[PDB]
């Protein structure tokens, strides 16, 4: 009939988009520089709304994974470069009886450019390689090395991702929501929750649990080359420690250049390891094999094994504990074939010369942590990898790092608001 | 310009082992997954396993577990930094392992099983 | 703009109860009422009652309040505006007078003065 | 009324969502509360906020709708855009469903609103020339 | 889980070679051509999408668990062994000659 | 009409160029589509775009012309500004020729338009005080 167009401004309509999200806080991650998080976190429920999500096409995980890499390189700029340490090392074994951590001495530069000094230090064997006894730092024939500033914090801080004005973040309050599909119960938030950027491997640490039951993800579970993300609903307690009482020695290697070395080990020499409750891990491995039958069959066998090969950062549980990077042999956790007081101890190693991420260009020297190291964490997730009939084996994997933040950013999605709507109604303007 | 270059053929005996290479060039090595396919006359093309250069994460096929091993060795010199070398090792060789071994890569790094690029082949006679 | 397929033509005898289904598609099942209408051999058409898949609210005629068992599930959402729901139908004191063809019906609008009016009909189910 | 909040009626009818416009009119620009990572990235987001906002105010200005939340115009509703009834729109489909059906013709309508305004102040220019 | 038939196809340059391949699971099946001595060549992927440099004579169709590959006009170079592929599994081959 | 385009009537009469204002009203702000050379230089240009635009909207707002493309006011045309006839302007010289002749008095006119608006809403303030 007499229908003319009428412009509406401020209508609830959005589109899929990817913008530059900013961080909010309440260390390396420079969380002091983010906007102070609002004490009132407004969450508005979008009743009658269904939205299509996909944690694998999600861009917040691609942006954050670069926002952590760009945070790592940003924090090591003013820190001391350990380039003169790439010198011929004279190493022995530290007195004991396995000869792991070495005792190396070397002619080192001083504050005066014409004076040398014969100083010594301890290096784990993972940081050195022989020549033909003579050694050298592992990174010398590859890249330069920057020592981490001993005043920045390696501690994961709850980081909040927020969308700019005119954009919005879409939550998903579905408590059985697998990664993809349409979330039936959707709400909107100005900022995400407290994301702890815990760099982990194989076993996701300190993550957010799942309500109701434990779900597993993976974009296509039948594609064996897709990392399966399992998310526990109850937390399995894991305790880790480096029992050796270490010492840190400051070595002046120039005008203001002070390399911090491992002096000696006070007291006993022991072995760094981790503990989990075998009962809690047995029931949790039961919870994972429960949901695994809904995708593979109620009669097929499910086998667990350790890694099949690759780098050190993937074949072992690698993480941070008090400020030092463990590499925990997880073969004692994945050794159970399922069909139908306790304490499991993992032998962990320690590295100081790491590259992190997987970039070829720069390695970081972590100065040794003084005192005895022990940290208590929860493992909340798991990154598995299946291997030709009706019996599926599963092994841990940790190829890509951005699968970590993806296990926390699956509940979110960025959309842009376009508040311009044109719709007809029997309305016209005068003359 | 994706191009995969392998090593020469080898004649082995039962009980020994093999080591073949696969130097790729023309694409980011750590972004795309590589595979190993053997082709014996009168048999099905057998998939040995894939390897992701990002950390070296590998997945072996069941009939080869314990005998197959795949590694990598990407160069660390930023001038020609777009190349890696996927190595394949098969121990305790039998006469059934006589075939031509290929290394393959998907048409794109999103889907791995669309082998558009193939190596020239490394024939092995046990 | 979607289908509302029902069950078959199950014929029983008086005194018993009969279950009738109504599987929806092509539309948001929780956005529109589900009416139930029948045309028996003895009268014309008679409005039985509707139910809200969103509010879970019922309103049925006094001639069928003490006989009709009417329930709905919860939709399995396919897309943002598509879903797949189900509406169930059962009677109590059955006679040969209730012999007729039964169908479900999706509501007309989502608001206004004709929110529940039976717009999109099913296919029909022959009773006893 | 019920304070549903920001985008509270995204799944509701276009007639119910049209009565709560000043809710999404506030939070489209939010507000107020130097070289690092988020520092440069925050300023890049603060500029983009006012650009997308001024585009919607510039478009509203050249249509004669500057200051309106609901604005009536002269362009008649072409049946080729959407040959749907008035009751099957405002009391049925949502604003999200509406934008998908009009996504094609939405550029033609934006041009019809511009000249409909220029050929209105030009007519009023002659209306006050005496 | 892949059953490829036939095993051999005797044809002349000018006919049409149609080779099927039944699969138990559903996925992105593909096809390969291996001329004598040379390496296999990707022909069709994801069911019906044609590869690069492949003539339009090659075409693939799908109906349920059955995937078919047909060559509209055989030449002296199209004679070889063809394989179907889903995930990591392959067919036994079909040598056309 | 003929879609001459952006600044298509820069050499045409002021009467012909005055009927195509929404063409240069759109591209004055364009739109939407991080540390390098052009990166910092692009953001510096994106900020300057909205500043010069808001100045022309702020000036239009304090004149009572907010939302107008052609705006009539109260300030009478002083013969000292341009003692030219109405026909020798709108059907002769172009908008470029016009700005050179008014470049002097253009600042006095901008002040006369401001108080002519404040002494209009103040009069209307008393007009609605009863
Ligand atoms: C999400 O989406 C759903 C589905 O679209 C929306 O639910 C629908 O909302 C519309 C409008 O809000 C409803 O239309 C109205 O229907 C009522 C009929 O209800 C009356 O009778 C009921 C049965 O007898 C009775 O339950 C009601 O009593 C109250 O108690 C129930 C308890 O469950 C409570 O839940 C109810 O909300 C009631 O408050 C009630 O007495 C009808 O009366 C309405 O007509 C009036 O209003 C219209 C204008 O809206 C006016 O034009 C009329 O003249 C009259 O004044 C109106 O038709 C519809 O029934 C709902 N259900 C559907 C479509 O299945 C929901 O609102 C959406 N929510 C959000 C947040 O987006
Ligand atoms: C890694 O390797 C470094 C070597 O590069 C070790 O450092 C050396 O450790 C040894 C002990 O293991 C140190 O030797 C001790 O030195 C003491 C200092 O005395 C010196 O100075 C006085 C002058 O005041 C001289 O008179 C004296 O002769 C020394 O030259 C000595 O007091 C110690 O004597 C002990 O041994 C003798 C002989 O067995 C006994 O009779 C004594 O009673 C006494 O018990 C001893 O000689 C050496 O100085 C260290 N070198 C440096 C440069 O510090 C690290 O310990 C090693 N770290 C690890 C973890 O293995
Ligand atoms: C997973 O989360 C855990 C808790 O959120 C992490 O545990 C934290 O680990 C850090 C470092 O490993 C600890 O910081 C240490 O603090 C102690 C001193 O703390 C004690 O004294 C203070 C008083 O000031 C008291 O408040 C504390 O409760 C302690 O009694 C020192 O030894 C060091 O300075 C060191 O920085 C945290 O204390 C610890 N938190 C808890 C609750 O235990 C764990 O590291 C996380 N895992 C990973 C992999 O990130
Ligand atoms: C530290 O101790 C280990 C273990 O005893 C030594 O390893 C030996 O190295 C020699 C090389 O000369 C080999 O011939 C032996 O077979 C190794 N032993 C074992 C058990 O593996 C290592 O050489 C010691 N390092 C130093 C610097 O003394
Ligand atoms: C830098 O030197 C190290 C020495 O350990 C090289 O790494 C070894 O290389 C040999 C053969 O080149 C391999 O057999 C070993 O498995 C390698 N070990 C490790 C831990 O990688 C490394 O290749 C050298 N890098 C460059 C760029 O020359
Ligand atoms: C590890 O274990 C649990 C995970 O649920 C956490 O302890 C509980 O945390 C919740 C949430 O703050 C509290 O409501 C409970 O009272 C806590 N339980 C106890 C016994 O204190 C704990 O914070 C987790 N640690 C992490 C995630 O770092
Ligand atoms: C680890 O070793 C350090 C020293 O190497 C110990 O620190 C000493 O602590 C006592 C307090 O009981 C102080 O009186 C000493 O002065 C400290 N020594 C130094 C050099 O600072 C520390 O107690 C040891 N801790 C453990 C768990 O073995
Ligand atoms: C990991 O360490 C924590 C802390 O030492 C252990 O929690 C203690 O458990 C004992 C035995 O039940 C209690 O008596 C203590 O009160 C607990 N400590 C605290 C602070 O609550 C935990 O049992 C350890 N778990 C494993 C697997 O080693
Ligand atoms: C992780 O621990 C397992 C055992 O818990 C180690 O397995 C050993 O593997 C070697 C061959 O690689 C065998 O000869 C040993 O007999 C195995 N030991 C046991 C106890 O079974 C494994 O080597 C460890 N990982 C690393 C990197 O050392
Ligand atoms: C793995 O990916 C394939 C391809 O996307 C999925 O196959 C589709 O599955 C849906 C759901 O049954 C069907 O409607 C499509 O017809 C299938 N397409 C193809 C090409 O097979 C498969 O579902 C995925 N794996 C799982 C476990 O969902
Ligand atoms: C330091 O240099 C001197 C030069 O004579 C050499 O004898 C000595 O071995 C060097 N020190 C080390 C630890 O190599
Ligand atoms: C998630 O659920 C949807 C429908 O509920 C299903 O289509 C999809 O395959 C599921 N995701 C996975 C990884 O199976
Ligand atoms: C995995 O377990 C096997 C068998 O115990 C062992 O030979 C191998 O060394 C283990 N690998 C790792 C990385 O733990
Ligand atoms: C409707 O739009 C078409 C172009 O899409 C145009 O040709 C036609 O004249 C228009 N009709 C009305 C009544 O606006
Ligand atoms: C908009 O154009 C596309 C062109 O591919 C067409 O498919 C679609 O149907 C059009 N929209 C409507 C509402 O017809
Ligand atoms: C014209 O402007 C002059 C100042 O340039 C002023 O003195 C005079 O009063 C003005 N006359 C009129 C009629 O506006
Ligand atoms: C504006 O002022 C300058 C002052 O040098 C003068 O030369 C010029 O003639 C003036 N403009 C007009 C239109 O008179």
């Amino acid at each position: 009939e007499n229908l003319w167009v009428t412009v509406y401004y401020g209508v609830p309509v959005w589109k899929d988009a990817e913008t530059t999200l900013f961080c909010a806080s309440d260390n390396v991650w420079a969380t002091h520089a983010c906007v102070p998080t609002d004490p009132n976190p407004q969450e508005i429920h979008l009743e009658n709304v269904t939205e299509e999500f996909n944690m694998w096409k999600n861009n917040m995980v691609e942006q954050m994974h670069t926002d952590i890499i760009s945070l790592w390189d940003q924090s090591l700029k003013p820190c001391v470069k350990l380039t003169p340490l790439c010198v011929t090392l004279q190493c022995t074994n530290v007195t004991n009886a396995r000869g792991e951590l070495k005792n190396c001495s070397f002619n080192m530069t001083t504050e005066l450019r014409d004076k040398k000094q014969k100083v010594y230090s301890l290096f784990y064997r993972l940081d050195v390689v022989q020549i033909n006894k003579e050694y050298r730092l592992i990174n010398c024939n590859t890249s330069a090395i920057t020592q981490a500033c001993p005043k920045v914090s390696f501690e994961p801080i709850p980081i909040h991702y927020c969308a700019p004005a005119g954009f919005a973040i879409l939550k998903c309050k579905d408590k059985k929501f697998n990664g993809t599909g349409p979330c039936p119960s959707v709400s909107t938030v100005q900022c995400t929750h407290g994301i702890k950027p815990v760099v982990s491997t194989q076993l996701l640490l300190n993550g957010s649990l799942a309500e109701e039951e434990v779900m597993i993800r993976s974009e296509n579970i039948t594609n064996n080359a897709k990392n399966i993300l399992v998310q526990f609903n109850t937390p399995v307690q894991i305790n880790c420690t480096r029992p050796n009482n270490n010492t840190r020695k400051s070595i002046r290697i120039g005008p203001g250049q002070a390399f911090y070395a491992t002096g000696d080990i006070i007291g006993d020499i022991r072995q760094a390891h981790c503990n989990v409750s075998k009962a809690t891990w047995n029931e949790t491995l039961g919870k994972v094999v429960k949901q695994l039958r809904k995708h593979f069959g109620n009669n097929t066998i499910i086998r667990f094994a350790n890694s099949s090969g690759g780098d050190l950062e993937v074949t072992t549980h690698s993480f941070n504990c008090g400020g030092e990077f463990f590499y925990c042999n997880t073969s004692g956790l994945f050794n159970s074939t399922w069909i139908s007081n306790d304490s499991i101890t993992l032998p962990c190693r320690i590295k100081q010369i790491i590259n992190m991420w997987q970039r070829i260009g720069q390695a970081m020297y972590a100065p040794p942590i003084q005192g005895v190291i022990r940290c208590v964490s929860n493992i909340t997730g798991l990154i598995l990898t299946r291997d030709n009939s009706t019996t599926e084996t599963f092994r841990p994997g940790g190829g890509d790092m951005r699968d970590n933040w993806r296990s926390e950013l699956y509940k979110y999605k960025v959309v842009k608001i376009e508040p311009l709507g044109v719709a007809p109604t029997r309305c016209k303007r005068r003359v | 310009q994706v191009q995969l270059v392998q090593s020469g053929g080898q004649m082995k005996k039962p009980g020994e082992s093999m080591r073949i290479s696969c130097r790729a060039s023309g694409y980011e090595f750590i972004d795309c997954t590589l595979n190993w396919i053997r082709l014996a006359p009168g048999k099905r093309p057998e998939w040995m396993g894939w390897l992701k250069p990002r950390g070296g994460a590998v997945n072996y096929a069941r009939p080869l577990q314990g005998r197959v091993t795949m590694t990598r060795q990407l160069s660390q010199d930023p001038d020609d930094p777009d190349w890696g070398t996927a190595f394949l090792e098969l121990r305790s060789l039998t006469v059934d392992d006589t075939a031509v071994y290929f290394c393959t890569r998907g048409k794109n790094c999103d889907y791995n099983w669309d082998f558009e690029h193939w190596g020239r082949g490394t024939p092995v006679i046990v | 703009q979607g289908q509302l397929v029902q069950s078959g033509a199950t014929t029983t005898k008086p005194g018993s109860s009969v279950k009738i289904s109504c599987k929806t598609s092509g539309y948001r099942f929780n956005f529109y009422h589900i009416n139930w209408i029948r045309q028996t051999a003895g009268r014309g058409p008679e409005w039985m009652g509707w139910i809200s898949p969103y509010s879970g609210d019922k309103n049925l005629a006094p001639a069928f309040q003490d006989r009709v068992n009417m329930t709905t599930d919860t939709e399995v959402p396919v897309t943002s505006f598509t879903s797949t729901g189900a509406a169930y139908m059962e009677i109590r004191n059955l006679t040969s007078d209730d012999t007729g063809t039964y169908f479900c019906a999706k509501g007309l609008l989502r608001d206004g003065s004709s929110t529940w009016l039976p717009y999109l009909w099913g296919q029909g189910t022959l009773l006893t | 009324a019920v304070f549903l909040g920001f985008l509270g009626a995204a799944g509701s009818t276009m007639g119910a969502a049209s009565m709560t416009l000043t809710v999404q009119a506030r939070n489209l620009l939010s507000g107020i509360v130097k070289l690092t990572v988020w520092g440069i990235k925050q300023l890049q987001a603060r500029v983009l906020a006012v650009e997308r906002y001024l585009r919607d105010q510039q478009l509203l200005g050249i249509w004669g709708c500057s200051g309106k939340l609901i604005c009536c115009t002269n362009v008649p509703w072409n049946s080729s855009w959407s040959n749907r009834n008035l009751s099957e729109i405002w009391d049925n489909m949502t604003w999200l469903q509406w934008d998908k059906e009009i996504s094609n013709y939405t550029q033609i309508i934006y041009g019809l609103l511009e000249e409909s305004q220029n050929q209105q102040e030009k007519n009023e220019q002659d209306l006050l020339a005496l | 889980v892949l059953t490829q038939s036939p095993g051999t196809l005797s044809l002349s340059p000018g006919e049409t070679a149609i080779i099927s391949c039944r699969t138990s699971q559903y996925g992105s099946l593909a096809w390969y051509q291996q001329r004598p001595g040379q390496a296999p060549r990707l022909v069709i992927y994801s069911g019906s999408t044609r590869a690069a440099g492949i003539p339009d004579r090659f075409s693939g169709s799908r109906w349920g668990p059955d995937y078919n590959l047909t060559i509209s006009n055989l030449e002296s170079g199209d004679f070889g062994v063809y394989y179907c592929q889903q995930y990591e599994f392959f067919g036994q081959g079909t040598k056309v000659q």
